[PDB]
């Protein structure tokens, strides 16, 4: 299964009204293709910034085999 | 493929394949010839299969190409050929892989959005492939045919 | 995001002073660009699909990248592809409506660029894709608001490549 | 602001914005030119009003300018005035983008604890905000003090 | 070893007091006062 | 009972937490737990605490 | 949460029913009403913490336990909890009063409050009579300020002490 | 409603609400009176409106109602009708309210599921609706017939 | 779950005991039966939204339900009781294959019954609706495996009702 | 079921204190009221049974639900339909001359939904029964106190929702 | 079963059965005499494979049947008997089933912690039912000796 | 992952052309090749605890990572070897019996390398490992299949270095 090796710092914005424990927003992660559109989209909105991502698992343009 | 579907759930459950999976594997891997076959028979019988099927959706649906149908010209005919053609192979593919894997991945998934996008019929296009079986069934033998029908049948329905 | 109207605001409160003549004329000046900008957002809204479908048919139907062996030939590669160019197409939009391209930059331009390049999607045919969309989009609202709008298409084609 | 508050909301829907929310921006368009007029009194007018802000909350709170109090030095005392100075900023910022974002963004989150760490009492801030509030409100029109004192009562809400 | 015998032994009674009025009835407190 | 396929991956850190959560929850060991032998309803429900 | 003009359309919705003269006419009401109903927002928003701390310090002495022993604000902890409960109900209370429907109260206050009160053991009537001083504060404060229409504002209150009051008859 | 979403978006926040969104609401009830100009001429006009978007479909797209179409036959055509009087409904509704969500929330979540359960063209959908926009503001001012555009153009885009 | 196969073993097994004649003689008739349950699942499976769309049209449209104040009037009630006619066809396909109703019993029935009586959904109106799909199921897939499916489609009526 | 008056003097017991101004200006408003509930409740129950023969006429009379396979049919099934329209006339009438529509939840409203939806009754037709028998009402009782009785009319319908 | 398994797939990702399960089922349900076949002869030979296996496994081993081991003692010795023939016919339910699903549910599951609790040893007895392996391939020809092994040997890893 | 077949067939669709004699003949080979890849995969799910135990023994045990202050000191970094070595025999057999070593390139040899690197695995010691373990499986499973095992064996410690 094609996966992406995304490296991203997503800073939190309500740390300081909910006051919970603090999370280092800086993180490597293996991310299924089928879930990266999402994942991306929600780092984005949470206002992060992706340093790196890279198709980890799988061959570019590879028609048949995805899973 | 049924290989590599049994070969991902064994992963999945973090085992080795077990006794009945390797069974079914063996069996696949026997009925490999008859899908061999099969495949070898669409892809001789390729350019008559897809002319008839594209013969009988138009007497079907004239309103495809009636004006301001989506295939209106000979463009238009030459693309939904295409697409026809493009189908038959998949389905080929599929009858080799034993599973409808290779088609749902190469052309059956967001089927319905580039149809949408292109203004295409999609029940037109279901038809179209259920006259490709019509045509395919009457032209292999019926074990095949009844084989190739499974997939056939479960295209038809994706895109339905 | 980040506004236009936000703009001024924020880099007022960077250099820890209030908003002066030099910076409330661009305030005006977007006050007054704030009924073209909210009806070409209008239109845009109202006319999604089809502006996406015309860029397409344009640009990349009948192409390399739609026949076999180009990145967007299978079904899957071209929803993918559709569905980027309807987000550029809402984003842009966004931006168009807000005065300001920072959205575009945060969340549109924030790891675009490394995702194609992993993925190998066209860069070329990408920047055409844009292209299109601005042509169709420019068409269908004016060419007042349509160079407004070909300046975020810009922008975006700019920080793809 | 308004724009960023409705394409905020669009974004979360994953949609465009609606007609209610374009016509929302038109009003907040319109209202600019008044926005424009609240922030040139109140940045041009500061003075007087930080003057008497600051003289009536130290009169109302004899506390921190006298013995054991907070604005002992007038290192303190400056402190005081120019966190006034800063509020009022905040307030014109705010007006003019025609929603609480830029106030709350700026100096409203985590105040609480921004002057708990300084040792400034929450409710003598508050109601130093009051005392401002009242100053730019009797030093505005009656239309005008209507437009801005929501965002000052708001500011209190969040202090206290 | 019997010095484990919390649960075990025999209960520790407790004292508990009887509910008396409150503040509730300062009036009817005054009422009586009046009427002594 | 237990996943070392991605027990693994969780301690050398390749996939983090979230994404643990994610291939456990779809895991057959919680399919059936939790989903198999409930109404979809029942089941969402149970997925929310989890 | 349904506002007046959405409760309104649901109910003829129900019905099947086109926007009639009767509809027509409720719209206009509640139209006209919005200027009034915006003030007392502003000004309940204006004064709300002191409203409820002043109801608070109404409450407490009218009846005193809660916060001698065994009463149920004994603690800091408990009192500043009260506080937060009357500050949510003065804070919907606002929304209801812009809305002018009380299914947004209904939705967010009312419909575990007996549960959620008898689980923390709770008292269930100096709660609503805590919320019939609030209701009063507000109704005195907005008569003194310059409200042509105040009449609105104690519906909101007065249904809340309906539906999560004991039905003592 | 416009106040529906200003005091849900509050709420979220847990917040009094803020400046903007009382702006907001102060708006929408002072448009209020042109609200119920428009949505009362859209009801006494329900009549003329829907049979001249019936009508003018029924041009543009003959096949919807020739033989083999969805709508052919008098019941289908009435019902057809009956459709296009829902939809000039809610649009009255969401005129009334201010905004599309009891557009969304009575005839527009899942309305592309039901129209390819009953075998109708969304796309003729659309135009119908698209029709009865034209009809529409043609019966009303230039402002107005705008205003109600949004509605129309908001239903369309949910049904395309 | 549990298909015939499985059924067998366990009754079997809580008991202690190998697998004598009898039930032997039970696991041959499943398999006798295999061939005609995998040929009605993919008759099904390729007919599903035909099958209810019929079923739709023959029992609830046009009645009281889907006019105004009925249970399936707005567009997202319709979907749903669409969605619910989804779920007994797919579920009662499922039980076919298994040859034993207690993936029907374990995942539609325990609570679904509570769950239309909080909602208001019509008990013997989405009976009919099921009797309707058993209808059409059987004309679409003979009387032999017609009458199977409708034993798990009657199955779900029961438990409902 | 709880009247204005003793709506009033339940706010006040559950508080412990006697009836303040604001009680007795509760109490005025609807002693002043009570005339006209009083003059609309005497009409209708004198009119009673034309109210509902309208009513019928106008919403269900030559339509399928009277007509075989309809709801209302047999002629017992109609009778209990008359009946029922009964009680929502009798019960509008004690809510209107109480003031409240604590009545209709508790013996109206009360499980009313799946008692139609077990016995098979249409419940948009009922609703629209319940219309009619309001406009019916509006008519022979006048514009206010028609809207008054339409106030618990309409409760009916939307506790049929 | 593979039944089971696929339905439960299907269940998990909410569809119906692809047709590359549908085909693997007909294989599995066609090729059943064998596995029954190979039932019928565990079952029958079950009192002799279990003697014999006990037998070499205690000669193999004596300290299980030795003072201080777990199987010492008449009723001890009995009950290993015992768990031998659970075993032997959890291995029987899983060739009949043509998976090892019912074994690995029967007992399978948290047999370790179960053995630790007794104190007995589980690689002894994974060696006793590897005797019980040998005994039943002794006892089956060629072919079905091969896929009686297959659950015998799962059985045996599992264990240990 | 992509098996045999799968590979075939993204290659014909990579020049979007039908399956001809020259990957036909590979699709024969493969099936031909099927059985004797099960009875490999068969055998080595038998014995993979065997395997592997006896490959250390000959390969690892009383050597210096053994030894404290190596790589396998600890009980629990023992466990961790073990997993490991379990791991690439099973993924090798999962090759093995799709034709392909796609699945080892992408569920084996993702980050491994680097993952050893940062750990202090020694790359050397595991190579040896990995060919005791490669040459036990030739010698219980078959020449053939030995080597056909091999195969992805070398391929995973060419990717090790
Ligand atoms: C203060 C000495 C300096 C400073 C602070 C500052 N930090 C942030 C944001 C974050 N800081 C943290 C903290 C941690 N991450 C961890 O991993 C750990 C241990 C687990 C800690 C303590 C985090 C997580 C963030 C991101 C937001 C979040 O709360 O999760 C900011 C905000 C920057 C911004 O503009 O967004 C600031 C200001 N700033 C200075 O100037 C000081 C030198
Ligand atoms: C014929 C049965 C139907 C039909 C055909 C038709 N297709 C197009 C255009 C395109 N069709 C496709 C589809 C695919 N390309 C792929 O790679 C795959 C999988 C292999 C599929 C399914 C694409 C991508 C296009 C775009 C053009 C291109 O390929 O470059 C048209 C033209 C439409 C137009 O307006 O241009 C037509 C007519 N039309 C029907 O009505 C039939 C139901
Ligand atoms: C279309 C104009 C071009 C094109 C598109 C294409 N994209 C993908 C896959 C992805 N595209 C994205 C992009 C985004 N995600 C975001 O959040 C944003 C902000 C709106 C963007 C732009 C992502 C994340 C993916 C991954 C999809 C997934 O499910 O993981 C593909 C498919 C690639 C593949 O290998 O299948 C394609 C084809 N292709 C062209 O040729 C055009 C130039
Ligand atoms: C054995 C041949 C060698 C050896 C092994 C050893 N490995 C670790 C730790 C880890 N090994 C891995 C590798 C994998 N995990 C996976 O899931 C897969 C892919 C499916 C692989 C290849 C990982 C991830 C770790 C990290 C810990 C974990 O549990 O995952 C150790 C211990 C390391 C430690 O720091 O404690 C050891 C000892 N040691 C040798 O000497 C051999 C050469
Ligand atoms: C001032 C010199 C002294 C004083 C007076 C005072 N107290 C209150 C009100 C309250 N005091 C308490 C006390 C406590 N809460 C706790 O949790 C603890 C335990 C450590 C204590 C001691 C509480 C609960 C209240 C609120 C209820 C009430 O009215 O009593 C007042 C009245 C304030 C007002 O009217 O708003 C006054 C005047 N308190 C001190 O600590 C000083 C010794
Ligand atoms: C004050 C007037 C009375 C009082 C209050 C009191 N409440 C609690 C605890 C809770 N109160 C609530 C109530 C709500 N939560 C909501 O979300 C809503 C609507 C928005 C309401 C009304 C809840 C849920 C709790 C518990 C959870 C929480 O607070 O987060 C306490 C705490 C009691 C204790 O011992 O902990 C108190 C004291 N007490 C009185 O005596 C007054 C009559
Ligand atoms: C007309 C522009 C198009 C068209 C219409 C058409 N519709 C039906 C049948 C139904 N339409 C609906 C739709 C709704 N009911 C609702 O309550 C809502 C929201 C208020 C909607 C949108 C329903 C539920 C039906 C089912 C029948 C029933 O009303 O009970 C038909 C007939 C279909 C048939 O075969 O019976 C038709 C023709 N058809 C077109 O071609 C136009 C594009
Ligand atoms: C004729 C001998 C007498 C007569 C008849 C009459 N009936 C109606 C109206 C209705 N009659 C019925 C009766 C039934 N419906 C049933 O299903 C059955 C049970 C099998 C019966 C007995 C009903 C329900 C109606 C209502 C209308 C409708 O059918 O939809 C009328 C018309 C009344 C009116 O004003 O509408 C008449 C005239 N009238 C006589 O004088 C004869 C004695
Ligand atoms: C003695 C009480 C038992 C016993 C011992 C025994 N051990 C081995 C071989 C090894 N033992 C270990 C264990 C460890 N090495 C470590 O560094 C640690 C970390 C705390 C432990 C626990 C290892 C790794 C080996 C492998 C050889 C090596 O050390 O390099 C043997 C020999 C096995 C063989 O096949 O030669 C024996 C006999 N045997 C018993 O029966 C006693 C119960």
């Amino acid at each position: 299964m094609r996966m992406f090796r995304i490296t991203a710092c997503v800073p939190s914005q309500t740390r300081i009204r909910t006051q919970r424990e603090l999370q280092n927003t800086y993180f490597t992660k293996l991310v299924p293709y089928d879930n990266w559109f999402r994942e991306q989209q929600r780092i984005m909105k949470m206002g992060g910034k992706i340093v790196k991502v890279e198709l980890a698992t799988g061959r570019p343009g590879t028609n048949a085999g995805l899973a | 493929s049924i290989v590599t579907k049994s070969i991902v759930n064994a992963d999945a459950e973090a085992r080795y394949l077990s006794p009945g999976e390797l069974d079914r594997i063996k069996a696949f891997v026997t009925g490999g010839a008859a899908r061999l076959r099969i495949a070898e028979t669409l892809t001789g019988s390729r350019e008559t299969i897809v002319k008839q099927a594209g013969d009988r959706l138009f007497q079907k649906r004239p309103d495809i190409v009636s004006p301001g149908g989506n295939a209106y010209g000979e463009e238009m005919t030459a693309t939904c050929l295409r697409d026809m053609d493009y189908y038959l192979r998949l389905v080929t593919y599929g009858v080799v892989s034993g599973d409808v894997t290779p088609i749902e991945e190469i052309g059956l998934v967001g089927v319905r959005e580039m149809y949408r996008s292109l203004g295409t019929p999609i029940e037109a296009v279901a038809q179209s492939v259920r006259e490709m079986k019509e045509v395919a069934s009457g032209l292999m033998s019926s074990d095949d045919a009844a084989e190739a029908s499974a997939y056939f049948d479960f295209v038809i329905g994706k895109m339905s | 995001m980040q506004d236009a109207i936000t703009a001024v605001i924020n880099s007022a409160d960077v250099q820890g002073k209030y908003l002066d003549g030099a910076a409330m004329d661009k305030l005006k000046s977007y006050f007054a660009s704030g009924e073209l900008r909210v009806r070409a957002a209008s239109v845009i809204s109202a006319n999604a699909a089809t502006i996406v479908k015309e860029a397409v048919a344009k640009s990349l139907l009948y192409s390399d990248v739609t026949r076999p062996g180009g990145n967007m030939y299978t079904t899957r590669r071209y929803a993918a592809c559709i569905r980027d160019l309807d987000y550029y197409l809402r984003y842009a939009t966004y931006a168009m409506l807000a005065g300001d391209a920072s959205i575009l930059d945060e969340r549109v331009l924030n790891g675009l660029k490394e995702t194609y390049n992993s993925l190998g999607v066209p860069i070329s045919s990408t920047v055409q894709a844009i292209q299109a969309i601005k042509e169709v989009t420019a068409s269908l609202v004016g060419a007042d608001a349509g160079k407004e709008m070909g300046v975020y298409l810009d922008y975006i084609c700019s920080g793809l490549s | 602001s308004v724009v960023s508050q409705v394409i905020l909301q669009a974004d979360d829907q994953l949609r465009y914005p609606t007609s209610g929310e374009l016509k929302g921006i038109q009003a907040f368009l319109t209202t600019g030119a008044q926005r424009i007029r609240i922030a040139e009194t109140l940045a041009e007018n500061e003075k007087k009003i930080v003057d008497q802000a600051q003289k009536q909350l130290f009169k109302k709170h004899p506390e921190y300018r006298a013995p054991g109090g907070n604005a002992y030095g007038q290192r303190q005392y400056n402190q005081c005035l120019r966190d006034y100075g800063w509020y009022l900023r905040l307030v014109t910022y705010g007006v003019l983008a025609g929603n609480k974002e830029p106030i709350e963004t700026t100096g409203l989150i985590g105040v609480k604890e921004m002057y708990n760490s300084l040792n400034v009492p929450v409710p003598g801030m508050v109601d130093a905000v009051t005392v401002l509030k009242d100053a730019a409100l009797g030093l505005l029109s009656a239309e005008d003090a209507n437009e801005t004192a929501p965002y000052f009562d708001y500011i209190i809400q969040f202090m206290s | 070893p019997s010095q484990v015998a919390f649960a075990s032994g025999d209960p520790i009674p407790q004292n508990v007091a009887r509910r008396t009025p409150g503040p509730s009835l300062n009036r009817f407190k005054e009422m009586a006062r009046q009427v002594k | 009972q237990s996943i070392s396929y991605l027990e693994s991956q969780v301690r050398n850190g390749d996939i983090s937490m979230k994404e643990f959560v994610r291939r456990l929850a779809k895991s057959p060991l919680y399919r059936k737990q939790f989903f198999e032998p409930f109404i979809n309803s029942r089941a969402l429900e149970l997925a929310f605490r989890h | 949460m349904r506002d007046a003009v959405t409760t309104l359309i649901k109910n003829y919705d129900l019905t099947g029913r086109y926007l009639d003269r009767n509809a027509m006419d409720e719209l206009k009401a509640y139209f006209e009403s919005g200027s009034a109903r915006i003030a007392a927002a502003a000004m309940i928003n204006a004064n709300s913490a002191t409203i409820v701390k002043r109801a608070a310090a109404q409450l407490f002495e009218e009846i005193p336990e809660l916060i001698r022993p065994s009463g149920n604000a004994y603690t800091t902890r408990r009192f500043s909890a009260c506080l937060r409960d009357m500050d949510y109900y003065l804070r919907y209370a606002s929304y209801a009063l812009i809305a002018a429907d009380n299914n947004v109260l209904d939705e967010r206050v009312l419909q575990g409050l007996r549960e959620t009160y008898n689980s923390l053991g709770v008292p269930i009537g100096p709660t609503v009579r805590g919320i019939q001083i609030m209701k009063e504060m507000i109704e005195a404060m907005a008569e003194d300020s310059s409200l042509n229409s105040t009449d609105f504002i104690a519906s909101p209150f007065d249904h809340m002490t309906r539906e999560l009051s004991e039905l003592s008859v």
